[PDB]
Order: structure tokens, then sequence, then C-alpha cells
RNA sequence: GCGGCCGUAUUGCAGUACCGCGGCC
């Protein structure tokens, strides 16, 4: 099966996208793992690895330009810890069609201070109990969560739940 | 009823929430149709007559196709998307 | 200059300088 390569990445499609940014198009080569990104020389603003293979997001370079991240239709069910130091501008995060699983398997990603956008959509954790609850109580700067706004009135709310006993329950056992 | 579109690259999406600015409504159409295929281009405008609709442009008819079947009354900032196929061919297409 | 809340009108098939109006906090 394919390798992400160099050559793989200087043969892609390497352009302005439809919201003016620089986006690199890794799109459908069944890529099984992330390697090589740092030939992207930090270039692009966007990378496209929709329609591959993954099944982990891990080992990226420093990539302080990255701030958009389409990761659709992959099979992603494990964030490496600590991505926040390679890249720390991400803003945006498109998991739209893996595979996690469990509300701490979003843990990683809650050192992003710029994360103001997630996609979780058809992935297993998205009908979990208590599911957009936990992501407005867990992330703060979150403000876009499957394309609903978190509204400062859902944030209350959940910060009320998580401190009645009922609440405190579930995150003990998100523990 | 009026005429029926043969499945089309282009989808057209309104009862779109039109609080949203325009660059933001343009950056979340982008991210939740990337789902579908490779998207070449997004036309928005927030005049008197066209806002509340975009027209997204795929590469591949079948991803429209999907687009369109899988998002229709999706609840995209709150309110449900009404999706069609463009009634005329987008001119980024144009051969 | 920068926001929050509420309401109201347009439901419209395009290719963009920009994009409705009003009330409260
Ligand atoms: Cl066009």
């Amino acid at each position: 099966m394919v390798k992400l390569t160099p050559e793989l990445i200087n043969q892609s499609m390497q352009y302005i996208n439809p919201v003016r940014e620089r986006e690199l198009d890794l799109r459908g080569y069944k890529i099984p793992q992330i390697e090589n990104l740092g030939a992207t020389l930090d270039q692009f603003d966007t990378i496209d690895l929709s329609d591959n293979d993954l099944r982990k997001l891990d080992n990226l370079p420093h990539l302080p330009r990255l701030k958009t991240l389409l990761l659709n239709n992959n099979r992603i069910l494990r964030i490496s810890e600590g991505l926040e130091e390679a890249v720390p501008n991400l803003g945006s995060i498109i998991l739209t069609g893996n595979n996690l699983q469990e509300l701490s398997d979003l843990e990683p990603l809650v050192g992003f201070t710029k994360l103001e956008t997630i996609s979780l959509l058809i992935n297993p954790v998205s009908t979990k109990p208590n599911y957009r609850e936990y992501m407005a109580y867990k992330f703060p700067q979150l403000r876009l969560l499957d394309f609903r706004k978190i509204k400062q009135k859902d944030r209350q709310a959940a910060q009320e739940f998580f401190r009645t006993k009922q609440g405190k329950d579930v995150l003990k056992e998100i523990s | 009823g009026a005429m029926e579109m043969l499945p089309n690259q282009t989808i057209y999406i309104n009862n779109l929430n039109e609080k949203i600015k325009k660059e933001e409504l343009k950056k979340s159409l982008y991210a939740i149709f990337s789902q579908f295929g490779q998207i070449l281009d997004i036309v928005a405008l927030k005049t008197l007559k066209m806002r509340g609709q975009a027209f997204v442009i795929f590469k591949e008819i079948g991803s429209a196709s999907n687009a369109l079947r899988t998002m229709q009354g999706f609840p995209f900032y709150d309110k449900p998307m009404q999706i069609a196929y463009s009634k005329s061919d987008s001119d980024i297409v144009a051969k």
C-alpha cells in the first residue's frame, strides 16, 4: 500500500483554494500513515488528507502556517497527545467520517489554543451521551461544533450541569 | 411541478442562515462539503437577491449527487439546508 | 473602534470592493 512520500507531495496539486488559502491536495491516495510532511516546507494553510486510510493522527512536523486539517473519511481512532507543539495555530480540524469512539479520545485536542472549529460528524463519539455539553465544557475556545455554534447560553448550561453530582459522575467515568 | 434537473456537478443550496458573514459562510460550506469530493469553487453573495444561497461546484458529478442526497435538510448554523442541482452549468467548468 | 441578546424583512439560480433594517445590554 502507498507511502506518503516527498515525490507524492511534489506531484500533488498545490493551489489557492475556494476560501483563498494555500492548500496541498493529498486526497484519495490510500495513505496508511502520516510521514514526510516536513517536505512541505510549511508552505500550506491547509492540507487535504481526505479519503485515505489513516488509523491515527500523529507524526506531524513543525508547521506553524497550518490552520485547517481536512481528514474526511479516514479510519482514525486515536490522536497523538501534544500535537499543538507541531501545529500550534490549528484553527479547524475536520474529522468527519472517522472512528473516534469515546469522549476521552478527544483529550488530545485540548491544548490547541486557537482551535475554533471541529467536525466529529459520522464518528461514534458524536452520539455518546452528553457529547455536545461535554465539548462546550472541555473546550472553552471552541466556537463551531459539527457546524452548529456553541452559544454562551449552551456553555453556561454545560458548566452548571457538570457541577451537579450527576455531571460529576459523568466526568469521573470519562476518566 | 417544475422540470427536474439531471445530476450536475454543481449543487444549489438555499435557506442558509443569512446572519453568517460571507467569508465564514464559505469557509464552513467548504469544510462540510469537502467530505464528498474535490470542490472547484463556491459562489456566494450577500446582495438582496443572492443572500441565503450558495453554489458548490464539485469536480465530479458523483460527488454532487452524494452531497445532495446526504446533506438534504442538514441543520447548518441551525437552519435546514435546501439543496438542488443548479439550473445551469457553472462558468468554471466550461470546456 | 470591538462584541452580546432579541426581533423583523427578503426563500431569492449565481460568478462578487462591501452588503438588509430596527430595538435593547
Ligand atoms: Cl463558476
